[PDB]
RNA sequence: GGAAACUCAAAGAGUGCUAUGGUAUGGUGACGGAGUGCGCUG
């Protein structure tokens, strides 16, 4: 049982995952 | 101090949480485009989709809004509630809101920025949470109807 | 070989055209535009 | 039409009488909208090749709105396609047999 | 130390748009609903009356 | 004739009284600048400058409904936003007054069967857009059931002996529940072998047999001998 | 008594809104689709 990138993408859609949202809010750092 | 003073303090802390229907209506009818009777019946999906349209217009005018489409205007942010995450996530999204506001301070003469920051007003409650940066950013426009 | 020309003719016959399933797959480009009585005598 | 597209694209698992039911109630509600008549007859000729029912659909649509020329043109188109398939199957049975 | 409290979140319980009804979450625990014989006895008595 | 009056709102909404030394029942004019049957008018200058709006004198000797109003009816159902189905719109005499009492936001369906009155009704309904003239017999409401929907008051100025059946048919088709039923009964035109109180009692009994609860009747005596207005409401369930 | 209101509550009346399960999806591989046979309608 490996992971998968397309599976984890639409799994993040289906389970309502804001993990990448909080990652981007912590990451974006006002770089412009 | 008195009990009504301490309770005014806890009201000012809990200003943005909707604890029943009447507070949700009084708190969601605060729009920047529509009047109260339309703004209370609108949804998050409706105001999000036309704010995403206006952010695409604002981004083709000035291309530094695309990362706000990545984080602040993404579709995870329809369900992102502000007062349910901790202080560190709050300071992350509040410097995201500060970045958007001092980027779009210059653009305040053209309606895509009004329809785009409509979603910051109604989803993230920046008229009552991130309010000092909002006043300071649009202070120049004080003879105008947007101010 | 002896009928592939008429098979291609059946392939190129004009089919019945609708706009209904294209209407299912339609998308929009829409913006958002911003927001006395007859019988009452005049109170002097 | 999203309903009809999903129901058609469901494949072997759906039933063509289940598509017939939603065609029947959609044509009942919108008899004047003519692209539904064209789409109904197009599904039942260009997929199932049911000439009798396709003729019945076109005659019922022309009973309802005999005013738009588009339904007239698609009916003469269907009749020419049917007679062309008839004479081509005649030519094919000659060329084989 | 991991830690988790009740996050009620107010989007699931009081609706956003005003035109629609409030959510009624259910929980079928008999601990939550205690007097199950007396309550429907009184409903049957009020039905006979 | 060139004098000055003061306009004052009546108890009934949409109608007014002009007090002078003789006071006049008065309605607002929906088509300002012309008279319909030669009545006199009053032009006030109400306060872009002020606009000259005007008013029309309702003549009780040429209108059974005005005779009823100024004899004193406790409740007309003709009101400033309503829909009235006028039966027996014999010309545009009272239909014009009902029309501008009802106002621009309400509708008067004027049903008449003769044709030269219908021609005058259509030429009056040009300048009064809130009048739908219906040239048809009221004894068959199905012949115009397609043109009218869900009126609020019926007024009946028909003068036929099958009056109560006409009123009942038009009410059962187009009147809504607890709507108004205003009837002008003429005793001599119903039948002249019995007296006026007998024919009024029979007509009221016919109305409650067709389940229209009568609230009020008025004889309207100084303007018409042996007439009546019966005001009822369409109860539809439970006159009791 | 009076004044103010994006103030807080307690209640009353009317109006609006498809307000629509007369016994809830086409289907727990116990299933579905195709075809056949029986049944049914004119």
């Amino acid at each position: 049982p490996p992971p998968d990138e397309e599976e984890q993408l639409l799994a993040k859609f289906v389970f309502g995952d804001t993990t990448d949202l909080q990652e981007n809010l912590a990451k974006f750092n006002a770089d412009f | 101090s008195s009990l009504s003073d301490q309770l005014a303090q806890v009201a000012s802390n809990n200003a943005t949480v909707a604890l029943d229907r009447k507070r949700r209506q009084k708190l969601h009818s605060a729009s920047l485009i529509y009047n109260s009777k339309t703004a209370a019946t609108q949804d998050y999906d409706f105001i999000f989709e036309n704010a995403s349209k206006a952010l695409e217009e604002l981004s083709q005018i000035e291309p530094k809004f695309a990362i706000f489409s990545r984080t602040l205007f993404s579709e995870s942010s329809i369900s992102l509630d502000r007062n349910v995450q901790t202080k560190e996530e709050i300071k992350d999204l509040d410097n995201a809101i500060n970045a958007y506001l001092l980027l779009a301070s210059s653009k305040w003469y053209l309606a895509p920025t009004l329809h785009a920051t409509e979603w910051l007003v109604r989803r993230f409650q920046i008229h009552v949470k991130n309010t000092e940066m909002l006043l300071l950013s649009t202070l120049n426009y004080y003879q105008t109807p947007v101010f | 070989s002896k009928f592939q020309e008429i098979e291609t003719n059946l392939k190129k016959l004009p089919k019945l055209e609708t706009g209904f399933d294209a209407l299912a797959n339609k998308k929009k480009k829409k913006n958002v535009l911003p927001s006395n009585d007859w019988f009452t005598l005049p109170k002097p | 039409a999203m309903y009809l597209n999903y129901m058609k694209a469901r494949g072997n698992q759906t039933s063509y009488k289940k598509i017939h039911n939603i065609y029947n109630q959609l044509l009942k509600l919108h008899p004047t909208n003519v692209d539904i008549w064209i789409s109904c007859a197009k599904y039942e000729y260009e997929v199932h090749a049911n000439f009798k029912s396709c003729r019945n659909i076109f005659q019922n649509g022309l009973r309802f709105n005999p005013d738009v020329p588009k339904l007239w043109y698609e009916y003469v188109k269907f009749e020419l396609n049917f007679i062309t398939k008839l004479i081509n199957r005649r030519k094919v049975m000659g060329l084989i047999n | 130390m991991k830690i988790k409290t009740i996050k009620r979140s107010a989007d699931d319980y009081v609706p956003v748009k005003s035109t629609q009804e409030s959510q009624m979450p259910r929980n079928l625990n008999p601990e939550l609903h205690p007097f199950e014989r007396a309550r429907e006895y009184t409903k049957a008595l009020n039905a006979t009356k | 004739g060139g004098a000055k009056v003061v306009i004052e709102p009546h108890r009934h909404a949409g109608v007014y009284i002009a007090r002078g030394k003789e006071d006049l029942l008065v309605t607002k004019n929906m088509a300002p600048g012309e008279s319909v049957y030669g009545e006199k008018r009053i032009s006030v200058e109400e306060p872009v400058p002020p606009t000259k709006v005007e008013y029309r004198v309702w003549n009780p000797f040429r209108s059974k409904l005005a005779a009823g109003i100024m004899g004193g009816l406790d409740e007309l159902f003709i009101a400033p936003g309503k829909k009235v189905l006028y039966l027996g719109a014999a010309s545009g005499t009272s239909v014009s007054h009902v029309s501008d009492v009802v106002g621009p936001e309400g509708v008067v369906y004027a049903v008449e069967f003769s044709h030269r009155p219908g021609r005058e009704l259509i030429s009056m309904a040009k300048k009064r857009p809130n009048i739908i003239p219906i040239i048809e017999d009221a004894r068959h409401p199905q012949k115009y059931r397609m043109l009218i929907g869900m009126v609020d008051c019926v007024f009946a100025d028909v003068a036929q002996p099958d009056q109560a059946r006409i009123i009942a048919l038009n009410s059962h088709m187009f009147l809504k529940d607890q709507g108004g039923v205003v009837i002008s009964i003429k005793a001599n035109c119903i039948d002249s072998t019995v007296d006026a109180e007998t024919v009024f009692a029979r007509e009221v009994q016919k109305l409650r047999e067709e389940r229209i609860k009568p609230l009020e009747q008025l004889t309207l005596e100084p303007y018409e001998r042996d007439h009546c207005i019966v005001v009822g409401r369409y109860m539809r369930s439970g006159l009791k």
